[PDB]
C-alpha cells in the first residue's frame, strides 16, 4: 500500500497522464498545411458555437 | 482609444471622416443624413449602454 | 511584533556584511537574543489576543510557535554548519540567509491576522526550502524530492487560493479576528461540502495526511539536517496552525465532512507507525513516526473538542522539538557512519557514551514515556477520540503499542549490541553536536514543567 | 503599559477593518448597478462625437 | 569600531522595531477612554489613559 | 439546439432513451471534431486510412457517449434517487471503461474511471447548484 | 543593414503598433497592423539561413490573411453602420471575426502553432520583439473594443491557450520554443479577463513584458537557446544564476514574487464575476506551467551540469555585460510585489 | 560523499529536439547548433 | 472602467484635482521601499557586470536610489488620486442612487435565533 | 443587396482557398489577391450607394497597403525558390 | 596591471557628474516638490 | 571518462586542534564561537529567560479567577443564590419565537 | 426628443477612505 499503491495512484498516475498529453499534442509534423487546416477547424467550431447559441 | 494622443495634442487627424454625415467635399451631403445625426446627438452624453 | 521580525530581517545583513570566519557566530549568537525578544509575546497577563498592529496579531495558538520558529533558527545553524562548511563562503552565507528567511517568513505566517497574508507567505516557504533540499541535496533523488514537496503541496495551494478568495466575497474580509466574530455558516450544500475540502486539503496535504503523505518521507531522507529540521518543527505544523485558524468558518459541515479524514488519519496512524517497525533508513523511521504523530493532530483538529485541540498544541510544539531532536541525532551518526542504514553503527553507547544519553530522552520523548508535554498530549487526545467513538481506543490503541517498539527499536540496533568491527573509525563528539542536543532537550525539560504556556486557544 | 492599551487598540483595529469590509462589498454592488445600468460615471461607454456631425447647409437640398 | 559595526545592525534592528511598534500604537489611538470595559474619567494630571 | 437542452429538461433518471440518444450525439459529434483535428494533423497515408479513423474515434466517441447516458439515466431509475450527483458517476464511471476498451487498456480505464466519472458528477453537482460557465461579465 | 534602412524599418515596426493605438477609425487601426506585419518581415530574415526563410513565410502568411480577416470585419461593419468603427448595434458575427483574426496575430489557442515555429527560426533578439511589441498592437484593438466582444469565446480561446502553452512547453527543450508556449500561455489569461475589466490586461502585459524581457537578454547573453546551454550558465557568468531562478519561477505563478500579482488580480476579477468554473480549471495548468519552469531551474541553478574544457576559455575572455535594462527590469519584475495595491 | 552533481547520462535526455521523445518525434535530431542547416549542394 | 468619467483629462498624468489630496510623505513606508528596491537593482547590476558589489559606482548606486525613489513619489501621487478619485466616483453614486444601496437594519441577537450545531 | 453576399462569398471562397494550400507558394499568394480585390469591390461598392464620397479614399488605401503586403510576399517567394529550387511548401518543413 | 589595458581605466568623469549632478537635481526638485505640494494641499483644502 | 575529481576525504579535525569544540578549523575561531554559543544559548536564554517566563504573572487570568470565583462562591452561597445558575444570558433577555 | 445627461457626482476628493482596501494592505 506504500511504495507501489499509493505512489502509483497519486503521485505517478498525474505524472503519466499529462505527459502522453504533452506528447500527443506536441508531436506536429511541423508542416504548414496541416497546422493551417487546424485553423480552418477552428473557424468552423466558433462560426458555431456562435450560431447554436445565436 | 487606447491612448489618446489625438484628443491630447488637439489633432483631429482621423476623426473628422468616421461618419456618413460628417464633411462631405463641396458640401455634397451624403445619403442617410437625416438620420446618423439624430442618432448621434441623441447618445451623446449618455453612454452605449443606455444609447442601446 | 516586529521585533521578532525586523530585527530577524537584518540577520540577513550581517549574515552578508560579516566576515566569512565571523558569519557563523554573528548570526547564530545574535538569533539566541532574537528568541529572547521572542519570548516578551508569552506575557499575556489577559485573554484579550494580543492584536499588535492591523496586520500582525499572537494568539495562544501563534505565541507558542512563533518562539519554537525563532528558536531553531539558532539551532539550524549550528547543526549545518559542519557540512556546509566545506562550501565556497558565499554558498554558506546563502545558506545561512535561506534559513533566516525561513523563520522571519514562518514567524509571519504564524503571527498574521489575514488568512491570504497566510497564503502568500505560507507558500511562500516552500520557496526557501526547496533550495534548501535541493541545491544542498547529498542523493541523487532530491531532484525527485525536490519536485513531490513542490507539487503535491502547490496543487493543494490553488484551491485554498480559490476558496480564501471566495469567502471574501461571501463574507467581505479575509481578516481572522472578524470572520471570528461574524456569522459565517455554511449549509450543507454539495458545494458547501466541496469548499470545506478546499480550505482544508491545502493544510492536509502539508501536514501528511495517509492519502498523501508520501513528500515528507522522500523529502525528508535527502533533505540537509537544517531542512529535515525545518520541515519537522516548524513547516509540517504550518498546516495545523492554517486547520484551527480555517475552520472557524465552514462550522457545520466537519461535524460530518470530517469522517473520512478522522478514519483516514487512525488508520493511516496505525500503518504509517507499523512501516517504521522494517524500515532499514534512520531518518525514513523518523519521518514515519513524524506522519503518524502528526496523523494523531489532524483527528483532534477534526473532532473539534476543546481537549482535542490543545491536545493537538501540545503535541505539535512537543513533537516538533523531539523530531527534530531525533533528526539531528540521526545527522550526527550519519556524518561519522557516511550511511543512513539503521542496521550498521551498532553499539555506539560503547564509543559515544552521552550522545546515547540524548537518543535515549528523545526516544523516550517519542514514546510517552508520563512526565513529558508528549504524553499529556496524546492523552488528551486519546481522550476526546474516546468521546467521538469509544471504538477508537483500539486503533489509538494498536498506535500506542507500535509506537513503543520503533521508538526503542531505533534505540536498541543503533545505541546497543555489539560495536561495529571498524567502520571509519567513529570520532569522537564534538560540543557543538552535544549542545544542538541539549538545546533541543533542555527547553522540552522546561516546558514539561509549566505546559500551560502551550495549551492552546481553547485552555 | 497595560490591558487597556490592548483591548482598546484592538477594537481600533476592528472598526477599520469592519468599515473597510462594508465598503469593499458596497463596491461590489455599486460596480453592479452602475455596469448594467450605465447611469454613473462607471462604465460610460463611448459613442462618436456630435463635435464632427456637420449641420452646415449642404447644396443637396431635403437634406 | 574595528569592523565591528556589522554587531550594531541586529539591535538597531531591535530599536526601530520597537519604534515602529510605538508608531501603531498611534494610529490605532481611537477608543482611548471609550472601551466601555475601561471608560473612565481622566484622573487629575492625566491627559492619555494609555500611551 | 433546442434538442441537446432537451437532454435537462425532463427529470433525470426518467425518458433514458432520450437521454442516451443525446449524449450519443455529443459524444459523436465530439468525435468528428476529434478526429478531424487528428486527421488535419498527423495526417493520414491514404484517404480509406483517414476514414477509418474518424470512424474510429466517432464510434468510440459515441460510445463513450451512450454508456455514460445509459447508465446515469439507469443508475438514477433503480436507485430511485434522480439527482444523486453519484448517478452521474457512475456513468462517468462507465464511459470512461468504455473508452478504457476500445484503447485495449485496463489502465486507460482507470484512469478514465476516477477522471471521467469525476466531471460528470461535477456537472450534476453544476446544474444541481445553478454554477454558472462562460458567465457574461457582470462585474 | 544600411543604418538608413535600418532606421526606416525599426520607425516602421514601431510606428505600426503607434499607430493603431491612437487612432479611432479602425482603418487607420488596420493599416497600423499592417505597417507592423511588413516591418518585422525584413528583420526575421537578418542570417537569412534556410530556417529563417522558412520564419517569414510562415509569419508572413499567418499574418497577412488575418490581417484580411479583420480588414473584412471593417468591411461588413462599414455597411451595417455606416460607421468605421465597432459600435453597440454590432453584428455578434461582425465582432467574432475580429476576435478570430486578432487571436491569430496574437496567436491564441487553437491558432497558436505559428508563434512556437517563428520563435524557433528568428534570433533572440528578434524574438522578444516578435513577442512583446508585436503583442501590444492587437490587444490594443481588443482592448477597446471589450465591451462587444463576446465571453464565451474569449474563454474558451483563454483555456485553450493556457493548456496548449503548458503541455507544449512541458516537451520543449530549446528555449526560444519554451517562451514561445509561455507566451502563448500568458497571453491566454490576458485575453480571459479582457471582457470583464480590460485594465487588468494591461497589468497582465506589463508584467509579462517586464518578466519575458529580461529572460531573453538572459538567455542571450550567452546566447543559449538550449537549457543544457543555459545549464552551464554558473561557468559562463554566475550572477545572473540566482536572478534567472527567481525571474522563471516568478514568470508561474508562484506566491512572493511579483508574478503571482496578475494570476491573482485575474482570478479575484473572475470570481467578483463568477467564473469560478474556468478561473479553477486556468489556474490548476498554470501549475504545470511552472513544472517546465523549474525543470529548467533544475538544470541552470539548483544542479550543476557538466562543462567543457573550452568554457575556462571564455571566462578568461572579460565577458561583455548585460544592459543595465537587465537589472532595472530583473528587480522591478522579481520583487515588486509588496507593492501590489498601487500597480492595480 | 559529495552531493551528488549530475552527471554525463543526466544531462543527456535533454538533448534531442523533444524532451519526452515520442514514437515517430524521437527520430528527430536536435536543430543545428549554428541555426544554418547543412542541407545541400543544391 | 474609470475611463469615460466626466472631465477625465484625456493623456494627462495626475489633473490638478489630485492637489486635493495629501502629499505622500517622503517617507512613506512605500517610497522607502521603492528605494531599497531601486539600491538592490544597483547592487544586482555591479554584480551581474562584475565589479566590487558594494564599494563600486557609488554614483549609480545613488542614481538609482534617487531615480526610484523620485518616480515613486510621483507615481504614488497619482496612484492615490486614482483611488481617491474612485470613492468619490463610488460613494456619490450610494447616494444619487439611495434605493439600491438601502440602509438595513440588522436585529439584536437576543432576537436572532441562530442554529447550534452540537459538536458533542 | 445580393451583389453583396456574392462577393463576401466570394472572400469566403477565397479564405477557404488560402487556408487550404495545394503545393504552390504563389497560387497561394494569388489566392490571397483574389480577397484584396472582393474587399475593394466590395468597399468601393457601399461607399458608391451611400454617396460617402469622405471615404472612397479608404478603397484605394486597400489597394496600395495591399500591393506592398504581396510585394513583400513575392519576395519571400522568389526567397524560397532560390534556397529550394520550388516553391512548393513541403520544403517548407524545417522549424518542426 | 593589465596587458589589455582596461577600459574603465578610470571613471568617466563626465559618468560621475551627470550620475552626481542628475540626481542632485532629483532631490531638490523632489523635495521642493513636497514642501509646495503639501502648501497648496493645505490651502485648497481649509487647511 | 570524464574529468572530475578524485573523492574528497574528511579530515581528522581532532588530529590538529586536539581542543577541537566542532564549530570551525582553526583553534580561536572555535573557541569564541562556542564561549559565545554556550553564553548567548544557555546563559541567558535558558536562565534569563525562564526566570522571565516564570515570572509572567496571572498568564491568561487563571489566577485571576481563583479569586473571582471564591468570593463570587463567598457571595453567592451567603445570600443564598445558586453557585452556578443554570442559564447564563438570562431568559429575560433572550426573545424566543413564537 | 433629447435623452438625460448621466448626473454628475459633486464635490472635492478627500484622501480614499482607510486606503487602498486591497487585501491586507494597512496603506
Ligand atoms: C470549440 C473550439 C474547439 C477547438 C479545439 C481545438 C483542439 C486543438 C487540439 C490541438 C491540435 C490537434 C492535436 O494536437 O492533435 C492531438 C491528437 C492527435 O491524435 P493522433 O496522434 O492522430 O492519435 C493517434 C493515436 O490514436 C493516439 O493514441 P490513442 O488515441 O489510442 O491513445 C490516447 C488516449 C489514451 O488514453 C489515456 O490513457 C488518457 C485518458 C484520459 C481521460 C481523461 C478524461 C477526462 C474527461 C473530462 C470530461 O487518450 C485519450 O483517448 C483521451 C480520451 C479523453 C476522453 C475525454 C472525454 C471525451 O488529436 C486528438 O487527440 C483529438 C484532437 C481534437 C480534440 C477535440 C476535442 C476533444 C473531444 C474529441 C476528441
Ligand atoms: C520568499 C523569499 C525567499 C528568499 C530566498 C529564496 C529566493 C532567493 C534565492 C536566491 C538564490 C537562489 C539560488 C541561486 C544560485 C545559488 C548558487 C550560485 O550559483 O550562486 C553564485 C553567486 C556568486 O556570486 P558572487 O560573485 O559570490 O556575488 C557576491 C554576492 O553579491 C555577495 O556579496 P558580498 O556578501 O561580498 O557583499 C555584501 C552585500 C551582498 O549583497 C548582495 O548580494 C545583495 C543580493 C540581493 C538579492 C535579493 C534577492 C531577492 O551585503 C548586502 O546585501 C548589502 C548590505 C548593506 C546594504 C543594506 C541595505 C539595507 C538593508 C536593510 C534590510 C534589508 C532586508 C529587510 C528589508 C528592509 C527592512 C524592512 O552567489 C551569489 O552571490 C548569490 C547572490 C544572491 C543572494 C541572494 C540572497 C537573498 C536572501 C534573502
Ligand atoms: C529599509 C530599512 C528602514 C529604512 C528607514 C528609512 C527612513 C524611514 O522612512 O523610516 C521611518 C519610517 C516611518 O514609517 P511610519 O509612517 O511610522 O510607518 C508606520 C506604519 O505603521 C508602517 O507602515 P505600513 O506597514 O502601513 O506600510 C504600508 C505598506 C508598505 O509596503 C512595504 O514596505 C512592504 C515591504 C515588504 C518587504 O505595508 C505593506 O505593504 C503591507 C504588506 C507588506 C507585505 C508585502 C509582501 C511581503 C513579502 C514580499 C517579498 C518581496 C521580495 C521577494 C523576494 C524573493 O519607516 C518606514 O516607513 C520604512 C520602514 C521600512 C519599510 C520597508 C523598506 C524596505
Ligand atoms: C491529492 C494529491 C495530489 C498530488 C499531486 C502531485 C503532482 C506531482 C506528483 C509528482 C509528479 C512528477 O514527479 O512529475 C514527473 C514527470 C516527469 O518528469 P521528468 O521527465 O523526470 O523530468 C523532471 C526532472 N527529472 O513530469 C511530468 O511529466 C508532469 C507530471 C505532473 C507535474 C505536475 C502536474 C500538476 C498538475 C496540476 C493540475
Ligand atoms: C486537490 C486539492 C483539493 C481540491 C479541491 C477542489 C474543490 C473544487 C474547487 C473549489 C470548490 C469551491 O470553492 O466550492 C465553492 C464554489 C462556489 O460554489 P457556490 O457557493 O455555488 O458559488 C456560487 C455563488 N453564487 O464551488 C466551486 O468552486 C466548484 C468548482 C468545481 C470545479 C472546479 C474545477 C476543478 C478542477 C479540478
Amino acid at each position: 500500500l506504500d511504495l507501489i499503491w499509493l505512489e502509483k495512484t497519486i503521485p505517478k498516475s498525474t505524472s503519466t497522464l499529462h505527459t502522453n498529453m504533452t506528447t500527443l499534442t506536441t508531436n506536429q509534423k511541423g508542416l504548414i498545411k496541416l497546422y493551417f487546416m487546424s485553423f480552418l477547424i477552428n473557424i468552423i467550431l466558433i462560426i458555431i458555437l456562435y450560431s447554436i447559441n445565436l | 482609444p487606447f491612448l489618446d494622443i489625438q484628443k491630447k495634442l488637439g489633432i483631429s487627424l482621423d476623426r473628422h471622416f468616421m461618419f456618413l454625415s460628417a464633411e462631405q467635399p463641396y458640401k455634397n451631403a451624403a445619403r442617410c443624413h437625416a438620420f446618423e445625426k439624430e442618432w448621434i446627438e441623441c447618445a451623446h452624453g449618455i453612454g452605449g449602454t443606455r444609447a442601446k | 511584533m516586529l521585533k521578532i521580525i525586523l530585527p530577524s530581517l537584518m540577520l540577513l545583513p550581517l549574515t552578508w556584511l560579516s566576515s566569512p570566519k565571523k558569519t557563523w557566530t554573528n548570526v547564530t549568537s545574535y538569533s539566541f537574543l532574537i528568541s529572547l525578544t521572542s519570548l516578551t509575546l508569552l506575557w499575556q497577563t489577559d485573554e484579550n489576543y494580543k492584536n499588535f498592529s492591523n496586520m500582525f496579531s499572537s494568539d495562544p495558538l501563534s505565541t507558542p510557535l512563533i518562539i519554537l520558529t525563532a528558536w531553531l533558527l539558532p539551532l539550524m545553524l549550528m547543526a549545518s554548519q559542519n557540512h556546509l562548511k566545506k562550501d565556497n563562503n558565499v554558498l554558506q552565507k546563502l545558506y545561512i540567509s535561506m534559513l533566516i528567511s525561513l523563520q522571519i517568513l514562518l514567524i509571519m505566517t504564524f503571527s498574521a491576522t489575514e488568512l491570504i497574508m497566510f497564503y502568500i507567505l505560507f507558500e511562500a516557504t516552500l520557496i526557501p526550502t526547496l533550495i534548501i533540499i535541493t541545491r544542498w541535496g547529498n542523493q541523487t533523488e532530491r531532484l525527485n524530492a525536490g519536485i513531490y514537496f513542490l507539487f503535491y503541496t502547490l496543487i493543494g495551494s490553488i484551491p485554498l487560493l480559490i476558496a480564501l478568495i471566495l469567502i471574501q466575497n461571501h463574507v467581505g474580509t479575509l481578516n481572522l479576528m472578524i470572520l471570528s466574530f461574524t456569522t459565517h455558516t455554511l449549509d450543507a450544500s454539495w458545494s458547501n461540502n466541496l469548499l470545506w475540502l478546499a480550505c482544508m486539503m491545502a493544510f492536509l496535504i502539508k501536514m501528511p495526511l495517509y492519502g498523501v503523505h508520501l513528500w515528507l518521507p522522500k523529502a525528508h531522507v535527502e533533505a540537509p539536517i537544517a531542512g529535515s529540521m525545518i520541515l519537522a518543527a516548524i513547516l509540517l505544523k504550518l498546516g495545523s496552525y492554517g486547520m484551527i485558524r480555517i475552520s472557524i468558518i465552514l462550522d457545520p459541515l466537519t461535524k460530518y465532512m470530517a469522517y473520512p479524514f478522522i478514519l483516514l488519519s487512525l488508520w493511516g496512524m496505525i500503518m504509517t507507525s507499523s512501516i517504521c517497525l522494517r524500515q532499514t533508513d534512520l531518518k525514513s523511521l523518523i519521518a514515519y513516526s513524524s506522519v503518524s504523530h502528526m496523523a494523531l493532530v489532524i483527528a483532534s483538529i477534526m473532532i473539534q473538542t476543546p481537549w482535542s485541540f490543545m491536545g493537538a498544541t501540545m503535541l505539535m510544539i512537543a513533537h516538533g522539538l523531539t523530531s527534530s531532536l531525533l533528526f539531528c541525532l540521526a545527522n550526527s551518526n550519519y556524518e561519522r557512519i557516511h550511511s543512513r542504514t539503521m542496521i550498521m553503527a551498532r553499539g555506539l553507547q560503547m564509543v559515544f557514551p552521552l550522545m546515547a544519553t540524548w537518543w535515549l530522552m528523545a526516544s523516550l520523548a517519542n514514546l510517552a514515556l508520563p512526565p513529558s508535554i508528549n504524553l499529556m498530549g496524546e492523552l488528551f487526545i486519546t481522550m476526546s477520540l474516546f468521546s467521538w467513538s469509544n471504538f477508537t481506543i483500539i486503533l489509538m490503541g494498536i498506535n500506542i503499542i507500535i509506537t513503543g517498539m520503533y521508538s526503542m527499536y531505533m534505540i536498541i540496533t543503533t545505541q546497543r549490541g555489539k560495536l561495529t568491527n571498524h567502520m571509519i573509525n567513529l570520532q569522537p563528539s564534538h560540543t557543538r553536536e552535544l549542545t544542538l542536543m541539549a538545546l533541543h532537550m533542555i527547553p522540552l525539560i522546561l516546558l514539561t514543567t509549566s505546559p500551560k504556556l502551550i495549551t492552546g486557544l481553547t485552555m | 503599559d497595560g490591558p487597556e492599551k490592548n483591548y482598546e487598540k484592538t477594537l481600533a483595529i476592528l472598526q477599520i477593518e469592519s468599515e473597510k469590509a462594508e465598503l469593499r462589498l458596497k463596491e461590489q454592488e455599486v460596480r453592479r448597478l452602475m455596469r448594467a445600468r450605465g447611469d454613473g460615471p462607471w462604465y460610460q461607454f463611448p459613442t462618436p462625437e456630435k463635435e464632427f456631425i456637420d449641420h452646415s447647409p449642404k447644396a443637396t437640398p431635403d437634406n | 569600531l574595528r569592523e565591528h559595526w556589522v554587531h550594531i545592525l541586529v539591535p538597531a534592528g531591535f530599536v526601530f522595531g520597537c519604534y515602529l511598534d510605538r508608531k501603531d500604537d498611534e494610529k490605532l489611538t481611537a477608543f482611548r477612554n471609550k472601551s466601555m470595559l475601561f471608560q473612565r474619567e481622566l484622573r487629575p494630571n492625566e491627559e492619555v489613559t494609555w500611551k | 439546439k433546442r434538442f441537446f437542452e432537451s437532454y435537462h429538461e425532463v427529470p433525470d433518471g426518467t425518458q433514458c432513451h432520450r437521454k442516451t440518444y443525446i449524449t450519443t450525439a455529443l459524444g459523436g459529434i465530439c468525435g468528428i471534431i476529434g478526429s478531424a483535428y487528428s486527421v488535419s494533423l498527423n495526417p493520414a497515408d491514404s484517404t480509406l486510412e483517414a476514414v477509418a479513423r474518424v470512424g474510429r474515434y466517432t464510434f468510440t466517441a459515441a460510445a463513450i457517449g451512450a454508456m455514460f447516458g445509459l447508465t446515469t439515466c439507469v443508475s438514477a431509475q433503480v436507485r430511485e434517487k434522480p439527482d444523486d450527483p453519484l448517478n452521474y458517476f457512475i456513468g462517468g464511471c462507465a464511459g470512461g471503461l468504455t473508452l478504457g476498451a476500445r484503447t485495449h487498456s485496463y489502465g486507460t480505464a482507470a484512469m478514465g474511471c476516477v477522471y471521467m466519472g469525476t466531471a460528470a458528477a461535477l456537472f450534476k453537482i453544476g446544474k444541481l447548484e445553478g454554477w454558472e460557465l462562460f458567465p457574461t461579465p457582470k462585474v | 543593414m544600411n543604418p538608413i534602412t535600418l532606421a526606416i524599418i525599426y520607425f516602421t515596426i514601431f510606428l505600426g503598433p503607434v499607430i493603431t493605438m491612437s487612432s479611432t477609425n479602425l482603418m487607420l487601426m488596420w493599416v497600423g497592423l499592417e505597417f507592423s506585419l511588413l516591418a518585422i518581415i525584413p528583420m526575421l530574415i537578418n542570417k537569412k539561413n534556410p530556417r529563417s526563410t522558412e520564419a517569414a513565410t510562415k509569419y508572413f502568411v499567418t499574418q497577412a490573411t488575418a490581417s484580411m480577416i479583420i480588414l473584412l470585419a471593417i468591411v461588413l461593419n462599414y455597411k451595417q453602420l455606416g460607421t468605421w468603427m465597432f459600435q453597440q448595434q454590432t453584428n455578434g458575427l461582425i465582432l467574432n471575426m475580429t476576435l478570430m483574426a486578432l487571436s491569430m496575430k496574437l496567436g491564441l489557442a487553437p491558432f497558436h502553432f505559428w508563434l512556437p515555429e517563428v520563435t524557433q527560426g528568428i534570433p533572440l533578439h528578434m524574438g522578444l520583439i516578435l513577442l512583446t511589441w508585436q503583442k501590444i498592437a492587437p490587444l490594443s484593438i481588443l482592448i477597446q473594443i471589450y465591451p462587444l466582444l463576446n465571453s464565451t469565446i474569449i474563454l474558451m480561446l483563454a483555456i485553450t491557450s493556457i493548456f496548449m502553452g503548458a503541455w507544449g512547453g512541458l516537451n520543449q527543450t530549446q528555449m526560444r520554443k519554451i517562451m514561445a508556449y509561455s507566451s502563448i500561455a500568458h497571453m491566454g489569461w490576458m485575453l480571459a479577463i479582457l471582457p470583464y475589466n480590460p485594465s487588468l490586461t494591461l497589468l497582465n502585459l506589463m508584467i509579462y513584458i517586464i518578466l519575458t524581457a529580461p529572460m531573453f537578454m538572459a538567455l542571450m547573453l550567452n546566447n543559449s537557446m538550449t537549457i543544457n546551454s543555459i545549464s552551464l550558465l554558473w561557468n559562463k557568468t554566475p550572477a545572473m544564476l540566482t536572478m534567472i531562478s527567481l525571474m522563471l519561477l516568478s514568470l508561474g505563478g508562484l506566491p512572493p514574487l511579483t508574478g503571482f500579482l496578475p494570476k491573482w488580480i485575474i482570478i479575484t476579477e473572475l470570481m467578483k464575476n463568477n467564473c469560478l468554473i474556468m478561473a479553477t480549471l486556468m489556474a490548476m495548468m498554470a501549475l504545470l506551467n511552472l513544472f517546465f519552469y523549474t525543470r529548467l531551474i533544475y538544470s541552470t541553478s539548483l544542479t550543476m551540469f557538466p562543462t567543457n574544457n573550452n568554457s575556462k576559455m571564455m571566462t578568461h575572455q572579460t565577458k561583455t555585460k548585460p544592459n543595465l535594462m537587465f537589472s532595472t527590469l530583473a528587480i522591478m519584475s522579481t520583487m515588486t510585489l509588496p507593492l501590489a495595491p498601487q500597480l492595480i | 560523499a559529495r552531493q551528488w552533481q549530475p552527471d554525463i547520462e543526466w544531462a543527456e535526455q535533454f538533448s534531442g529536439a523533444v524532451m519526452y521523445p515520442s514514437k515517430e518525434t524521437a527520430h528527430w535530431k536536435p536543430p543545428p547548433w549554428n541555426d544554418v542547416d547543412i542541407l545541400k549542394e543544391k | 472602467m474609470m475611463n469615460g468619467r466626466p472631465g477625465h483629462e484625456p493623456l494627462k498624468f495626475l489633473p490638478d484635482e489630485a492637489r486635493s489630496l495629501p502629499p505622500p510623505k517622503l517617507n512613506d513606508p512605500r517610497l522607502v521601499y521603492m528605494g531599497l528596491l531601486g539600491y538592490c537593482t544597483g547592487l544586482m547590476d555591479n554584480m551581474l557586470r562584475m565589479r566590487p558589489v558594494m564599494r563600486a559606482g557609488l554614483h549609480r548606486q545613488l542614481l538609482f536610489v534617487t531615480s526610484f525613489v523620485f518616480a515613486g513619489y510621483f507615481y504614488l501621487k497619482r496612484q492615490n488620486y486614482l483611488y481617491a478619485v474612485k470613492d468619490h466616483d463610488m460613494f456619490g453614486y450610494i447616494k444619487l442612487h439611495p434605493e439600491d444601496f438601502p440602509e438595513k437594519e440588522k436585529k439584536t441577537y437576543a432576537e436572532i435565533l441562530e442554529p447550534f450545531h452540537p459538536v458533542r | 443587396p445580393s451583389t453583396f453576399f456574392n462577393l463576401t462569398m466570394a472572400f469566403s471562397l477565397s479564405l477557404l482557398g488560402t487556408l487550404m494550400f495545394r503545393s504552390h507558394l504563389m497560387s497561394t499568394l494569388l489566392c490571397l489577391e483574389g480577397m484584396v480585390l472582393s474587399l475593394f469591390i466590395m468597399t468601393s461598392v457601399t461607399s458608391l450607394n451611400s454617396n460617402s464620397m469622405s471615404s472612397m479614399p479608404i478603397p484605394i488605401t486597400i489597394l496600395v497597403f495591399a500591393a506592398c503586403e504581396a510585394a513583400v510576399g513575392l519576395a519571400l517567394l522568389v526567397k524560397v525558390s532560390n534556397t529550394y529550387g520550388t516553391d512548393y511548401v513541403q520544403n517548407l518543413n524545417l522549424l518542426q | 596591471f593589465y596587458v589589455r589595458e582596461p577600459v574603465n581605466a578610470k571613471p568617466n568623469w563626465l559618468a560621475v557628474g551627470l550620475s552626481v549632478g542628475a540626481s542632485v537635481f532629483m532631490w531638490i526638485y523632489l523635495i521642493q516638490t513636497h514642501n509646495e505640494d503639501v502648501l497648496e494641499y493645505k490651502r485648497r483644502n481649509g487647511l | 571518462q570524464w574529468q572530475e575529481d578524485p573523492e574528497p576525504e574528511d579530515e581528522n579535525v581532532y588530529a590538529k586542534n586536539p581542543d577541537f569544540h566542532g564549530y570551525d578549523s582553526d583553534p580561536v575561531v572555535d573557541v569564541w564561537n562556542m564561549r559565545a554559543v554556550f553564553f548567548f544559548g544557555f546563559s541567558i536564554v535558558l536562565v534569563f529567560g525562564t526566570t522571565f517566563v516564570a515570572y509572567v504573572p496571572d498568564y491568561r487570568m487563571q489566577e485571576w479567577a481563583r479569586r473571582e470565583a471564591e468570593r463570587l462562591v463567598k457571595y453567592r452561597e451567603v445570600n443564598g443564590l445558586p453557585i452556578m445558575e443554570s442559564n447564563y444570558f438570562d431568559p429575560s433577555k433572550i426573545q424566543l419565537p413564537e | 426628443a433629447r435623452p438625460e445627461p448621466n448626473p454628475v457626482i459633486e464635490g472635492d476628493l478627500k484622501p480614499a477612505k482607510h486606503g487602498t482596501r486591497f487585501f491586507f494592505w494597512t496603506v
